[PDB]
């Protein structure tokens, strides 16, 4: 699958700022926090796993839910419909088979109507006027491990749970762009497995180096020795899973040497 | 919103609903209007709909009918188009005794190949590829329209939808219950299109997907380990396919002229891999010559 | 679940 492939990553590389949230969102959000959010990105992963929908569905929700409140006030009580609204778009657009709508309002246990989701759906449509082919951090991360010598799975899968984890803490990931988080999550999955860095193929692709992707890198270090006592488990929980090769299981490294 | 606008008559569809010709009031112009059915809709707005608004958003290009404006009442989802005027399938009845010139087929073909690349260059596949979904307009335009079946894909790709393309222009990757299908499978379609334009018959009307297969088959060859590495692998390969001898190509399509041949040959490549992209199509001495005539109806 | 209220 290439051909194209430089094409279309040139081509998300652009929408990727044409579609970032805005940084500062939560801050203008008088109801809510990163910390609800966090919450509302934890539930979504849970709600990921529960159906077995694809890691960019759940990239998918989180880049509507970012870009919906980055121009919308929501109250605490309703943070969750625009949550599954998100997620029922998402799914919705790249599912094979999405969830049906009863499903979403039954996973809030009833806490709104189909009436109240589909209207949510709705106007979540209308604020994001249908852009909804967002790059996502999972994106760029599948061109990524297209650079490696050779496929290694426990790198594939520990960038996806790394990619995955920065989806959960607004502050800080909220101002990286999907490519140089996948950067950061890349590196960091291929260095922590096999004592490797960031290709130099993938310079020659990204325009990234470890000197550009480092304040990134930094805060998914953290993020990744932080792991065990965040006050969301979600991710790591999925990532236990054979499916994804258990790699929520292997150990943070204690330096980069960076 | 809708105020502006003044129905003249339907053309088509759905499921969605109906296409309809329609005329701004204000700016004179004449656009097609895709009417989606809400009403809560039991299940609200249709994944079909979804994945063709945002997708057509994203595509601009001269060979992508346009997506000119989301009318939203509450109710109702109201699709406009710019306005095109007939569909290729269409054309082709009407040049059913003229026959279509090979300057506009040509023409044609390019500009497919061009809105394809396009679609491929974003991430978009189109994944419903026939003649009933091309619109020409009467400056020489041909288009992709449609963007029903469409879907952003990955690079590499993961795996999508089974129930995908039209059979008579179904590429045998997905016939053959591969996992992962690609770009190529909408250049299958136009290599289909492609011989469809110049013996104005479908190359390959089959009415089921083993017909289909080995309608294929005996044209192109059953295809071995040899011409297409991993078929005898696939999930619906059967071991016990009839082996046909591919087909001297020239007998394929008889007029095409041996430019043609090999782009077609190209374009019905068995393995995904080696098929030819829309991008390296443009590019083949069979365009050598290419303008971008009117049709004549 | 319910998330907060």
């Amino acid at each position: 699958v290439p051909d194209y492939h430089e094409d279309i990553h040139t081509y998300l590389r652009e929408m990727e700022v044409k579609c970032k949230p805005k940084v500062g969102y939560m801050k203008k959000q008088p109801d809510i926090t990163n910390s609800m959010r966090a919450i509302l990105v934890d539930w979504l992963v849970e709600v990921g796993e529960e159906y077995k929908l694809q890691n960019e569905t759940l990239h998918l929700a989180v880049n509507y839910i970012d870009r919906f409140l980055s121009s919308m006030s929501v109250l605490r009580g309703k943070l969750q419909l625009v949550g599954t609204a998100a997620m029922l778009l998402a799914s919705k657009f790249e599912e094979i088979y999405p969830p049906e709508v009863a499903e979403f309002v039954y996973i809030t246990d009833d806490t709104y109507t189909k009436k109240q989701v589909l209207r949510m759906e709705h106007l979540v449509l209308k604020v994001l006027t249908f852009d909804l082919a967002a790059p996502t951090v999972n994106q760029f991360l599948t061109q990524y491990f297209l650079h490696q010598q050779p496929a290694n799975c426990k790198v594939e899968s520990l960038a996806m749970f790394l990619g995955e984890l920065s989806l959960i803490d607004a502050d800080p990931y909220l101002k990286y762009l999907p490519s140089v988080i996948a950067g950061a999550a890349f590196h960091l999955a291929l260095y922590t497995v096999t004592g490797q860095s960031w290709p130099e193929s993938l310079i020659r692709k990204t325009g990234y180096t470890l000197e550009s992707l480092k304040p990134c890198l930094m805060d998914l270090h953290q993020t990744y020795l932080k792991a065990p006592q965040h006050a969301q488990q979600s991710i790591r929980e999925k990532y236990k899973n054979s499916k994804y090769h258990g790699v929520s299981l292997l150990n943070p490294p204690e330096t980069l040497n960076l | 919103s809708m105020e502006n606008f003044q129905k003249v008559e339907k053309i088509g569809e759905g499921t969605y609903g109906v296409v309809y010709k329609a005329r701004n009031k204000l700016t004179g112009e004449v656009v097609a209007l895709k009417k989606i059915r809400l009403d809560t809709e039991t299940e609200g707005v249709p994944s079909t709909a979804i994945r063709e608004i945002s997708l057509l958003k994203e595509l601009n290009h001269p060979n992508i009918v346009k997506l000119l404006d989301v009318i939203h009442t509450e109710n109702k989802l109201y699709l406009v188009f710019e306005f095109l005027h007939q569909d290729l399938k269409k054309f082709m009845d009407a040049s059913a005794l003229t026959g279509i010139p090979l300057p506009l087929i040509k023409s044609y073909l390019f500009q497919l190949l061009q809105g394809l690349a396009f679609c491929h260059s974003h991430r978009v596949l189109h994944r419903d590829l026939k003649p009933q979904n091309l619109l020409i307009n009467t400056e020489g335009a041909i288009k992709l329209a449609d963007f029903g079946l469409a879907r952003a894909f990955g690079v590499p790709v993961r795996t999508y939808t089974h129930e995908v393309v039209t059979l008579w222009y179904r590429a045998p990757e997905i016939l053959l219950g591969c996992k992962y299908y690609s770009t190529a499978v909408d250049i299958w379609s136009l290599g289909c299109i492609f011989a469809e334009m110049v013996t104005r018959r479908a190359l390959f009307p089959g009415d089921s997907e083993i017909d289909q297969l080995f309608r294929i088959f005996r044209t192109l060859g059953t295809p071995d380990e040899v011409v297409w590495p991993g078929v005898t692998s696939m999930p619906d390969y059967k071991p016990s396919f009839p082996k046909w001898a591919r087909q001297d190509f020239s007998k394929v399509v008889p007029p095409l002229d041996e430019d043609g041949r090999s782009l077609l040959s190209q374009m019905l490549h068995y393995d995904p891999n080696k098929r030819i992209s829309a991008k390296a199509a443009l590019a083949h001495p069979f365009f050598q010559d290419v303008t971008k005539p009117v049709p004549h109806l | 679940r319910k998330l907060f209220n």
